[PDB]
């Protein structure tokens, strides 16, 4: 029906279980600090002069630049807990669906 | 020696060499 | 579906089709935009539409503390 | 380091030829 | 003049300096900043305003 | 002109670490490498 | 809205290519880092905890290229970095939702940098600094991805996109490389908040998961109207690069897949300079996860030919019966039904097979395409060998780029990045003072000609 | 009608219109394609398609040298 | 070859900064992309025309 | 079953909250000021800390770089994983697990009432009760598990935790806790090796 | 440039078409031997890069 | 080794900076801290972190 | 209206520090802020806002 | 004694601690290496016989 | 009417925003950085944070 | 006394002056020939800004 | 005079010649 008035027809329902969703902070906590943003860029500066040292462009992202430094020392399979580095490994199955 | 009196001695020499001034690496 | 290459060549002749998308946000024609922080205030209204009158700097939401 | 002789297949555009003695 | 008027280094030209502490009482408010002038730069009091 | 000064000034060709360092600093970092590393700061050009 | 949207479950159901290893079509293009099964993502979730609140303590490391391994001799600096307190940039879900509409995380509390020092004799500590503050030898980082990158456009149906470079100084330049990027799917990084990033889950752009990896066709490096850049008759198609060669006549597919020959080589000679002595599985070590070859995916399948079958009837998804009578109609349901013979998946074996044409096709990821700039497509050091080649003739050229990708129905952005070279020389002469000279050669951003 | 000047400039004006096409087949938008010489089935629907599954490796309707 | 829209006139090119040696002049005419093959490629499926 | 005494099969390291070394009643051994925390070694602060954790668990921060300072070295020049051949299997950061859930907080929830499990029905008339036997029941909603997701979202309160089987707690005996050496540098003073020091 | 040219109701394309000085050297040293050098000047097919 | 390597002088191994002055926006975190590298000692950056 | 945001740039005036072109260095920079909104703004019609 | 003794299976349901990755501290201190999924002892037991 | 373009009556200057120079092909002219936001000349900040 | 809760809308109009973006370091205008109209930089070599 | 060592990748300013480790050793052994 179209009623929630607990009718005799109401007895007849079925419920699907919602989708999941799981969601918590990016690998490497990538974008919690701006980087690469000429507007709110950080300032590492000589306070006694305060000359900064931190000139940063508009396009090299280091976010990237990271990822791949990671990868390249060691291997992205362990997960260490302290800096959150965890790869979004998607199951190598479900997206080539081999049905035997 | 100053200098080299920093290393470990692994007998009786210390443990210098194998000069690993390293850090070209990119993503090529 | 058509007028650019409806026909024939096209998807994008015109083009050096080289703008680099020009960094700041608001390059999005009719994408209804989020909202504002946190506020899933639905309104940012989509930035092809009412932006002379400038920002609209409504009340804080303030009602235990400024009360 | 075997040897570099230089006397004066072919091109027109120079007349410079390359001994190689192995 | 094109030699010694004015710098090449990546020198910002106008601060927003925010205050260290504050406090809000029922008929005032007081701010304090620290302004940090840096070395071989002079600035000029006028062009000071909250 | 394979070497620019602009180039051999920034390190993208030219010596490599283990020779446009001063000769103290290079017997010290070959020193204290057990501990306290130092060989990922000086890059070394690597032209082809 | 993205729940309570019931699909059919006869669309992928037990009987989809009951044969062969082939990628759902109508999901090739779909973000596959966004799953319940993504095993790095449900770890990093239930890390926090597994509820609504979670009082967080996180220890955000510190990753620009100037900073991440300088040694700071004794002075006194400050240090002031701007976070972000956008929830749908700093959080991840995994349906790719809207977290700005829901919930965000308020509050910053009491962020406070930590610092370790090595206890080291203040004999040796002096001495260090008396001579690492020497002028002669300085720190000098170079970042590891440095490439100037830039994202052009490509909008919905598009297929041939061009972009250009006006004439500019080659100097020392490595190669190209390149990817597509959903724009749903991107931030406006030069704004310190746009309100137009109506998503959560994985972004390529910024994060490294490249999906859309497989959807190139063609590639052409016109150097100011010369021939293409490998133009001296250096490939199967001299003029340009092939990657995704459709139906072919001719004998260029390789590897089982779609992919040409000469992609393949180049691809190949790129990461591993392996192609000219033999093809060869490279070493372990040698190919990461980022690779080339830890990715590369051929597939294949049959299907019922339609123009040759003679009796070929195109049943829509509605109409077909199988395994009825067991299951629901068209939800996932009470199971409705009265059984009786199927017919939907045409029988492609036994004595009563129909005809088929085979398609296939190729998925590589978590790659970007690349093309060194290097006159045999080898890595033979840094600085290529042609990068010098410039310098030497000391000239100009523009530089003019086309692609075919495959046509999509919603906007992307084709996101291609120069490699250059990102040197910084960081030199710190007195006490509390830090003097950094950037150089960015090929793609120079500089006012300052010293 | 509408798009680029609807009402005035530029039957395209955006551009720089310096792609050179590009010479490569399928470089048309919306062309029903020809046949694979001599195997008229319409086969080339478009370069705008299907193609998605690219690699019809076809076997070609040879029956006597079937048998 | 430049491409010229359906319903379309004022058609801009450019050439980015390069030399010009011993340029002699230019000439030109308007094809049409229906009979024109592309004959960069080995064969090209949608050229219909005899 | 098996005796962790002599097989190294250890699983009960990680319930110690501080290790406090004296020499003769001196000043503590550890240093002079070489730990966050004045004058002992700080694990396990899991009542609360004001600042002092890591890895999303409750350990210390100093603890933390002690152990990964004394088996890797890793402790200086920053942290990373180590390398595959330095990692074994009785090794700390191959059996460091972190963890933490979402009890529901009984102090700040306007309603809670504690049900203990013979009264608590989950899942009731389809399965056994208090025994894996014949089902028994009918079916009715159920009470137990307090949610923590959807609109309803009583109120929780966080504990976390870690788990570190197979490995043993490591001070190594040295000025900064690294191995430059089989014979440690403090171990061959002649503040130690000529005369006797006490140890408490 | 830039052409302006009537509105045809079909998508035709611009065939401008530049004037070079392009010319062969064909050299045959000796026997079983030729070699050739052509040179494009004004748009040239070669250059540093390639 | 045992000569010139480590201190035997009283020194912290890790430091906690809070933040000198604090800017909470909507959606930012300004925090602006001052290190102090004091005199014959060492820093290296990779170990700092937020 | 009645209720309005707003956004006020305050100048400096007073004479010492008017325009005083202070060399580098670092400063602290207090000042207290009325909040009485009978002083703070005018009425016209002379009444009282308190 | 340790196997005529039974155990509530809802002590311990699938809907404990949905979604986490807790360790069931009830059975935190119990030994973790006595179980039958202990690959190393089920080989050694098999390996004399059954 | 009254044309602006001959006749120096301009009177829809107001309607701009954000303006870019980028001038070698990369190289932001307006400076090494010298605005409150050091890309581009922002000329009405529709929406303000700050 | 019966107002309704209102929100504030800004915005400026001017006419008859076109923007001006003066190609200067300090964007002064100290002289006809501009600052960076002789330096080397802008002066010796040949960019194409977008 | 002409040594090979032109043909050698640079690290630094020296070529990157190998040691001899010109070998075609194995065999099922």
């Amino acid at each position: 029906g179209t009623s929630d008035n607990s009718s005799e027809i109401n007895l007849v329902q079925q419920s699907m279980p919602n989708r999941p969703n799981y969601i918590g902070f990016r690998d490497n906590f990538v974008g919690l600090m701006y980087y690469n943003s000429t507007g709110n860029m950080g300032v590492l500066a000589g306070q006694a002069s305060q000359l900064n040292a931190v000139v940063d462009l508009q396009d090299r992202n280091t976010e990237l630049s990271y990822q791949l430094l990671l990868d390249s020392l060691g291997d992205r399979t362990r997960y260490f807990s302290m800096w959150n580095s965890a790869v979004d490994s998607y199951d190598p199955d479900v997206r080539i669906i081999e049905n035997h | 020696i100053n200098f080299a009196s920093l290393a470990p001695r692994h007998g009786t020499r210390p443990f210098m060499g194998t000069w690993n001034e390293i850090g070209t690496s990119q993503l090529n | 579906m058509n007028g650019t290459g409806g026909a024939f060549e096209g998807g994008l002749f015109s083009p050096y089709l080289t703008t680099r998308l020009p960094g700041w946000a608001g390059v999005r024609q009719n994408v209804m935009g989020s909202t504002v922080d946190g506020r899933p205030v639905l309104p940012a209204n989509s930035s092809t539409m009412t932006y002379a009158t400038v920002g609209n700097s409504s009340l804080d939401s303030t009602a235990a503390a400024a009360a | 380091s075997s040897i570099g002789l230089r006397p004066d297949g072919r091109s027109s555009f120079t007349p410079n030829q390359a001994y190689l003695t192995l | 003049p094109t030699h010694d008027v004015t710098t090449d280094r990546s020198q910002r030209l106008t601060l927003r300096f925010v205050p260290v502490d504050r406090e809000a009482t029922t008929y005032l408010y007081k701010a304090r900043f620290t302004l940090a002038v840096g070395d071989n730069r002079v600035l000029d009091m006028a062009s000071t305003y909250f | 002109p394979s070497m620019m000064p602009q180039w051999a000034y920034m390190h993208i060709a030219g010596q490599d670490a283990s020779e446009y360092l001063s000769p103290g600093l290079v017997q010290f970092a070959r020193a204290t490498d057990t501990y306290f590393s130092l060989g990922n700061k000086f890059r070394n050009p690597t032209v082809a | 809205y993205m729940n309570g949207r019931v699909v059919a479950p006869s669309l992928v159901d037990a009987y989809i290519n009951i044969g062969a290893r082939w990628s759902l079509d109508p999901m090739d293009n779909v973000n596959p880092f966004n799953h319940p099964r993504n095993a790095g993502l449900r770890y990093r979730s239930m890390l926090l905890g597994n509820g609504r609140y979670v009082p967080f303590h996180i220890q955000v490391p510190q990753k620009f290229f100037a900073i991440k391994n300088l040694l700071l001799l004794p002075g006194s600096y400050t240090y002031e970095w701007n976070f972000r307190k956008d929830v749908n940039m700093i959080l991840q879900s995994s349906l790719g939702n809207d977290l700005r509409v829901d919930g965000a995380s308020v509050r910053f509390d009491s962020v406070n940098l930590y610092a370790t020092f090595f206890p080291m004799a203040h004999n040796t500590a002096s001495t260090l600094e008396a001579m690492l503050r020497n002028d002669t030898h300085d720190q000098s980082f170079n970042d590891y991805l440095s490439a100037a990158n830039m994202l052009y456009p490509i909008p919905a149906k598009a297929t041939n996109v061009p972009i250009s470079i006006p004439s500019r100084n080659w100097a020392a330049f490595r190669g190209w490389s390149f990817t597509r990027l959903k724009t749903k799917e991107t931030p406006s990084l030069g704004s310190g908040f746009d309100p137009y990033f109506v998503y959560s889950g994985s972004i390529p752009y910024l994060d490294g998961t490249f999906y859309l990896n497989h959807t190139f066709k063609k590639v052409s490096i016109m150097f100011d109207s010369s021939v293409s850049w490998p133009g001296n008759d250096r490939l199967l198609t001299p003029n340009e690069f092939e990657i995704k060669r459709s139906v072919d006549g001719e004998g260029y597919n390789v590897a089982q897949c779609n992919m040409t020959k000469d992609w393949f080589l180049v691809q190949m000679l790129s990461h591993y300079n392996i192609g000219y002595q033999g093809f060869h599985v490279p070493e372990g070590y040698k190919d990461r996860m980022y690779s080339f070859f830890r990715n590369f995916q051929p597939m294949s399948r049959q299907v019922v030919d339609e123009i040759n079958y003679k009796d070929y009837k195109a049943v829509t998804l509605p109409f077909q019966h199988n395994n009825s009578g067991f299951t629901g109609y068209l939800a996932p349901t009470m199971r409705q039904g009265q059984p009786y013979p199927a017919n939907f998946p045409y029988p492609l074996i036994g004595q009563t097979a129909v005809p088929s044409v085979t398609q296939k096709k190729f998925l590589c990821d978590r790659v970007m395409w690349r093309i060194p700039f290097s006159s045999n497509f080898m890595s033979m050091g840094a600085l290529t060998d042609l990068g010098q080649n410039m310098l030497y003739a000391n000239s100009a050229h523009a530089l003019d780029m086309t692609f075919e990708v495959d046509p999509m129905d919603e906007p992307t952005l084709l996101y291609l990045l120069f490699e250059v070279f990102d040197v910084v020389r960081v030199h710190q002469p007195h006490r509390g003072v830090i003097e950094a000279v950037y150089l960015r050669t090929p793609f120079s951003a500089g006012n300052a000609t010293t």
